[PDB]
């Protein structure tokens, strides 16, 4: 593989919804998954 | 003395803003000084005043009165707005006195 | 069938898979992004990504929008740091229509002053929406700190450049980066000859091998953001290997050894070495994973930690200590095998979806110029030895550190203190 | 006559000079400032500086403003990173009134919630006005990069803290830092007994050294702004010395060797070694000078340059090389003598204005214990030898360097490249 | 001599005008003295 999609978290960090135009950006694995367990 | 307290309590009961759950300072006419005093209230007191006034307006819309045990007791009626209003009035008096000379 | 991969004489790479799915999905991947911006055109890629529905030579903005929405199709632009992928997905019958629109968006853009000026505010709106979550800001600071150029550029336009991206800059960017040899046309549910014909019709005017950016120079700096948030997000990384190399596979296996992400909803992440190492001394809400960015010329590997403001230093030091212990050789073969299983499963799940498969094929075509079957990827994954993972951990521990932090800080260490 | 000095039992310093001038100026220098803020209350000193005219237990905001304006007096607050000075100026016949206001403002504030909430936006207004010139932001970033704990704190409230500075934080800051031992009451055009009486009247309360500030730690990082301006402002400093010590005098003489001030208007800065060194290499309009900051804990000496974006790096290199030239022992004795003359003349002209003399006396009373006559300061400057200046240059060259730049930054070097 | 005004240029780097209330700030010796002359 040669994509920045290394782990399910991180890539597609900030992808906005849309139709007929919906830009998205992809950074690298940035955690925050399982963070919501506790406030 | 106790005679004055008795007549004051009688008048408080007669002026039935306690029947609507209001407090004395919720019925004051909102002139410029009262508006400024309201603007200086802490957020919790402002929210409590807003809810009490809205509830009283709803009751008067329905031409009804709060249950007897929910009326504001005379001894527990707190003059929350009085200090802020006094301060605002003192500031206005100071400005007017300066304007005189 | 299988993937029909082909390289055109001009350098354009077209690949097509006929899975007979009712939906058809066509992507055009271009080797253009923030990496290929200089100090004078910062933010151009952002506006270009936001400008996929502007008037073009073939169709107008109204025509593009109404035509795409009439058949129910969707046109999206995904811009990573060193690549920009346009993609139109719709039903199998209507795909041809969208194809034209797609190649009008990229091959023949027409940036009109009024349209670009109207679009300018969309940059601010999109950046605010993206930065609603702190991870984006922390990552942009991390890439700015780690590299001196190229990969240092952020995915989003700088604030001072919001209303200053001229149409001429967009035209220059498109002309110097949207070239045949930097492009790849991948299709799912599309016959190969049709894709070749459309590529010949549109993606032939611009000669290949456009303007090439410089190699990213590692900086090893630090960027600390004081924003007073209760939770501190910290990213401490060091230069790893570039994508496509064996050491990159070693770094990915190391990331899955430390723990990339949870596999059980509301789970304790027991197999995550970093999580357990931090938990032993931190009893507050926390989260720690291994950050792994792989790029064409370089890469970053490190630890990303979300922690309490007063406990950030403890969490960061615990995660760093765990990585150091792994570097010293405290790595069991069973743990390596489990991490390899996690890596293989994650890769297969990623390519399982249509979007995942499309982006994977596009990245392979844009980086290696050829497609690799998932069996070969798995074989490369299992070819990693424990020694290789230990060496990758050593390289992280004994390498120049770049860190980006965002939160109340105050108790967050500095790169030297680590 | 002669300046009269006194140390009250509580620790309060009182200094009074009777020059029989028509206008009396009284200052209260408190050992507060940005360096005494922590991560949780950043910007508190900024709001305190802006809140001199708010209501106090003795006089109301309206009363303070109207009373001060009626006699034409002025009330001002000047805050550095280690000192806050409240100064009242007016004709000598009506000084007592102002004193009361002054001694109310610093001794019995109220910080009423509504007044502070109204004042919040003034923080942003003042910050924008100050940052309208790039030097302010560049030096703020330079202090943020060079130091890490105390002096890194900026003179201006952080953006996220604009509406968050609560009255409780102001009260705590005043009660913990506006203490008798941390204060000094200076007065020009006033008699010592009256100053002593007013100090006893008001500054009797809040005794003790107050909350102790943390020792400043040198970070040696770098911050790059990238605001897109044509002109790049770049500061490159290193930990120099603490104020008062002989190293401080050596660094001052070194700064005047390199050339700080412009002197002759529209001049070629012939005596300025840095300017002529850069000039022979760079022909575009640059202007450079030597930065020298002295604080109690530590200090920063370096080079501050302005340059065109394209040639900026070259400028810096040239400037840096010049200091290296001084560090290698290439320092003529006539250059040292000229620098000493410039330093002595500049110091003497600084205390020429009542503002300058009052600030000098207040700083001496706050940092040191007593007041030193200008003749002794000139003797200290004279005692500096060429070897000491060369050693200071060597210390700057060898020491780890902190940099802060603001501009296009396309060609501005990093710290490592220097 | 103990002020941040070690060199006269630089200090008073930013200070707002005023009457009856006028805050000021003082950074350290800096440049932009001869900047106006050149351009």
């Amino acid at each position: 593989r040669h994509v920045v999609c290394r782990f399910p978290l991180g890539p597609f960090c900030a992808g906005v919804v849309g139709h007929a135009a919906l830009p998205a950006t992809s950074e690298s694995p940035v955690l925050d998954a399982k963070r919501s367990f506790l406030c | 003395s106790k005679w004055l307290e008795g007549i004051r309590k009688w008048y408080y009961n007669a002026a039935g803003f306690n029947k609507l759950g209001l407090m004395r300072d919720d019925t004051i006419y909102e002139d410029d000084d009262v508006k400024e005093a309201i603007r200086r209230l802490p957020e919790n007191l402002y929210n409590d005043r807003v809810f009490r006034i809205k509830r009283a307006l709803d009751l008067t819309m329905r031409q009804q009165i709060l249950p007897k045990e929910q009326w504001t007791k005379y001894e527990e009626d707190k003059f929350y707005l009085e200090p802020y209003l006094k301060e605002v009035i003192r500031e206005r008096k100071e400005r007017e006195e300066w304007a005189k000379k | 069938q299988d993937l029909e991969f082909t390289r055109l004489p001009n350098g354009l790479v077209i690949a097509s898979l006929e899975n007979y799915a009712p939906a058809s999905r066509i992507g055009l991947f271009i080797k253009a992004g923030s990496r290929y911006e200089d100090s004078n055109n910062l933010g151009t890629s952002h506006l270009l990504r936001l400008a996929s529905s502007l008037t073009t030579k073939g169709a107008s903005s109204f025509k593009i929008t109404r035509g795409i929405e009439a058949v129910g199709g969707k046109l999206s632009v995904t811009s990573t740091r060193e690549s920009m992928a346009y993609t139109v997905e719709c039903l199998r019958d209507d795909i041809e229509i969208l194809m034209e629109f797609l190649l009008n968006v990229t091959a023949a853009p027409e940036f009109r002053r009024w349209e670009v000026a109207a679009l300018q505010s969309q940059l601010r709106i999109d950046k605010a929406v993206a930065f609603q979550n702190p991870q984006a800001q922390v990552l942009e600071n991390l890439h700015a700190a780690a590299y001196r150029n190229a990969l240092a550029n952020s995915l989003y336009c700088p604030d001072y450049r919001i209303g200053k991206v001229t149409p001429d800059q967009l035209h220059y960017y498109v002309q110097n980066h949207f070239t045949s040899a930097r492009m790849a046309l991948i299709g799912l549910g599309v016959s190969h000859p049709v894709l070749k014909q459309v590529a010949e019709r549109f993606l032939n005017m611009r000669g290949g091998l456009g303007l090439s950016g410089a190699k990213a120079k590692y900086r090893g700096g630090e960027i600390r953001d004081q924003n007073g948030d209760s939770l501190v997000h910290a990213a401490l990384v060091a230069e790893s290997a570039a994508t496509g190399s064996a050491e990159a596979n070693a770094f990915s296996v190391l990331q899955h050894v430390l723990g990339a992400g949870p596999h059980v909803k509301r789970g304790s992440n027991a197999t995550s070495s970093l999580y357990q190492a931090v938990a032993k001394g931190v009893h507050q809400p926390f989260d720690v994973s291994a950050f792994n960015a792989s790029y064409s010329d370089s890469g970053l590997f490190g630890i990303y930690t979300i922690s309490q403001a007063a406990s950030a230093g403890d969490v960061i030091k615990s995660a760093y200590d765990q990585v150091k212990t792994i570097a010293q050789g405290n790595l069991s073969n069973t743990d390596v095998q489990a991490a390899k299983n996690k890596l293989k499963a994650g890769y297969l799940m990623s390519v399982e979806s249509s979007e995942g498969f499309l982006d994977e094929v596009g990245s392979q075509a844009l980086v290696a110029g050829s497609y690799v079957q998932p069996s070969t990827v798995l074989q490369q994954i299992d070819s990693v030895a424990d020694a290789d993972v230990i060496n990758a951990a050593k390289k992280f521990v004994s390498g120049r550190k770049s860190m980006a932090a965002s939160g109340n800080l105050g108790h967050t260490p500095f790169v030297d203190e680590l």
